[PDB]
């Protein structure tokens, strides 16, 4: 309401419609590859900014500021984790689909095992896994921040959100969101810097966080409703682990073996695997500038810890009786949620430290980081839909006809995320976190498991692989479908889910189920007749350099000498950064 | 200290590392 927050929301559209404006003059979106593809024309910066922001959405904001305030700091593993799995997309994965001339990695999988169905099956799983790990997290922690920053009805401002989403989409193609996801990286950086800097300054520094966090309980534990009585000390508390990436392989909340294969195994899936991110790497224009793209995305994989996890860790120090309640009576007078209030742990920091200009500059990050993300799943959700689903109903459609069926998935993509909107509002707190954790760790590892022997392990053939995918969902569903039976509940109400299927952490499952799809696929794979090499040139990691002529069940990758060795030097410079940042909080 | 675990993890890393091109060094070619 103070003019110089509309004016900063106003400066900040316009500087997203005039970089849509001047890519959608530069670029051709008359042809299939270049509005899917941006023309295999991108350089490594839009590469680097479009990776991070279409993974960086308004759920990196909530979630990790609200886990922070709830758990302390090991919830930057799931972004730090990025940082090693991004060099596997860049020097592994990224080589051979740029040499395999794939628009999608169903696509790949086609063209390396050779049926109809491993395509179809992994094209109607990925629309499925964006559904429900994807545009619920961003729907969700959109409507947190507007519900406590705003006000604002959280079913009309998600409608209008989506709704300007699906314009910005649709209008350009993978051209013009990397070139807008450049200046949403700026924007979400750059803000996200200073709400760092105003939560630092309040508890008075970074010493002040890790002598202060420890202490910050809230003085309210005691319910007026009987049979939940005395809160336990253990749930009102911090967690004496709280300042430690590195927690308890049994009792730990992320157990580190967990946290470290894993999520290695998610984030296989995500970073290497997944149309969403691998298609950034689809469009650069060569090996290099994906390689050069991959190291700034990484050292951008680093900064939520300092802008998302501590500012959230600082919320709990700052406002404990309302980031930190236990009591239900308080939790739903707090925020309208009986079970926690952990989620308004970064939109407090907002409302309450921002002053008059710099309000409206965290809502264009909140906005930056939604618009991003949501445009980055609706295009490669269009992409997955057009060139795999509608190719198969039309294969002789023509590149005028499948970029109008792109435009109208995207329509249809908004409107089934609207009938969505209630089912994911029905996810109380930070329950939901968890959930889209749990979901990424039943059902990717398995894609990762059947990605990694069709880049590494030639003997791999397509029933194998299909018979893994098949398999693997149905041990991914065992513990899903029990599961969300159960609930989750909280600490204070726990659920009465057995102990066995849930003891175990979500990260643990993706451990066990990734050797058990893999292990289906090589024993599957082994009973049945192999592929020959005639049909594997430049699909697997030993023949991406082969120049031989391939038989079909942008070739040549080779760089200058001299950037290659720039670039690789940077992968193992951006390591060391890495390995030593997980030795400080370890 | 969380300095010396950082360094420590770098010195194990830069062990790994140079074994790595140690052992497609002599293994490969
Ligand atoms: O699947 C693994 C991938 O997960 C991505 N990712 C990270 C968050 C943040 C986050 C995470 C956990 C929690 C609560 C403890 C459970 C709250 C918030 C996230 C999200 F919120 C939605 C969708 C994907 C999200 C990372 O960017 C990526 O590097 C990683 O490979
Ligand atoms: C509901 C209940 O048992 N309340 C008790 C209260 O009687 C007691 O004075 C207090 C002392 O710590 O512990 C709590
Ligand atoms: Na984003």
């Amino acid at each position: 309401d103070n003019p110089a927050d509309i004016l900063v929301i106003a400066a900040y559209f316009l500087l997203v419609i005039g970089v849509g404006l001047w890519s959608m003059c530069r670029t051709n979106r008359g042809t299939v590859g270049g509005y899917f593809l941006a023309g295999r024309s991108m350089v490594w910066w839009p590469v680097g900014a479009s990776l991070f922001a279409s993974n960086i959405g308004s759920g990196h904001f909530v979630g990790l500021a609200g886990t922070g305030a709830a758990s302390g700091l090991a919830v930057a593993g799931f972004e730090w984790n990025a940082l090693f799995v991004v060099l596997l997309l860049g020097w592994l994965f990224a080589p051979v689909y740029l040499t395999a001339g794939v628009i999608t990695m169903p696509q790949y999988l086609r063209k390396r095992f050779g049926g109809r169905r491993i395509r179809l099956y992994l094209s109607v799983l990925s629309l499925f896994l964006y559904i429900f790990t994807k545009i619920s997290v961003d729907m969700f922690s959109g409507a947190v921040f507007i519900q406590q920053a705003l006000g604002w009805n959280i079913y009309a401002s998600v409608i209008a959100l989506l709704g300007i989403t699906m314009i910005y989409t649709v209008t350009g193609g993978l051209a013009a969101l990397m070139y807008t996801d450049t200046v949403q990286t700026f924007v979400i950086l750059g803000g996200a810097c200073i709400l760092m800097g105003y939560a630092f300054h309040e508890v008075g520094g970074y010493s002040g966080l890790f002598d202060k966090y420890l202490g910050a309980a809230t003085s309210l534990t005691v319910s007026e409703d009987p049979a939940v009585g005395n809160i336990s000390s253990f749930c009102y508390r911090p967690r004496p682990d709280s300042y430690h990436l590195l927690r308890h392989p049994v009792t730990g909340d992320l157990p580190w073996p967990a946290l470290l294969l894993g999520l290695t195994i998610v984030s296989g899936w995500y970073w290497c695997s997944d149309q969403v991110i691998v298609q950034r790497c689809l469009a650069g224009k060569s090996l290099t500038h994906i390689k050069a793209g991959c190291i700034l995305c990484g050292y951008l994989k680093l900064t939520p810890m300092f802008l998302m996890v501590m500012p959230g860790m600082i919320s709990r120090i700052l406002y404990p009786d309302e980031v930190a309640c236990v009591v239900p009576e308080v939790c739903r007078r707090v925020c309208g949620t009986e079970v926690g209030c952990s989620n308004i742990a970064y939109p407090r920091l907002v409302v309450k430290l921002m002053p008059n200009g710099l309000r409206g500059l965290m809502l264009a990050v909140m906005l930056a980081a939604l618009m991003s993300s949501l445009a980055s799943i609706f295009n490669s959700s269009s992409t997955l839909f057009t060139m795999d689903i509608y190719t198969r109903l039309r294969p002789r459609a023509g590149d005028r006809e499948l970029l109008l069926v792109g435009r109208l998935w995207v329509v249809f993509i908004v409107v089934v995320s609207v009938a969505w909107l209630p089912v994911v509002q029905a996810a109380q707190g930070g329950q939901l976190f968890d959930y889209i954790q749990a979901v990424s760790s039943y059902l990717a590892p398995p894609v990762s498991a059947v990605f990694v022997l069709a880049l590494f392990v030639p003997r791999v053939n397509e029933q194998g692989a299909f018979w893994g995918l098949i398999g693997g969902l149905l041990m991914g569903l065992a513990r899903l479908i029990p599961e969300f039976s159960f609930g989750s509940g909280s600490c204070v109400q726990p659920s009465a889910c057995p102990a066995f299927l849930c003891g175990v952490h979500y990260l643990y499952f993706a451990i066990v189920l990734f050797f058990c799809s893999g292990l289906l696929t090589l024993t599957v794979s082994l009973c049945t007749a192999p592929i020959p090499r005639k049909h594997l040139h430049r699909l697997v990691f030993s023949l991406r350099h082969s120049k031989e002529e391939r038989e079909d069940l942008l070739e040549d990758i080779s760089e200058d000498p001299s950037w290659a060795r720039v670039v690789n030097l940077n992968a193992l410079l951006m390591m060391a950064v890495a390995v030593f940042l997980w030795g400080f909080y370890a | 200290q969380p300095w010396m675990q950082g360094l420590i993890a770098v010195a194990v890393f830069l062990v790994l590392v140079a074994i790595a091109f140690a052992v497609n060094h002599f293994w490969c070619q």
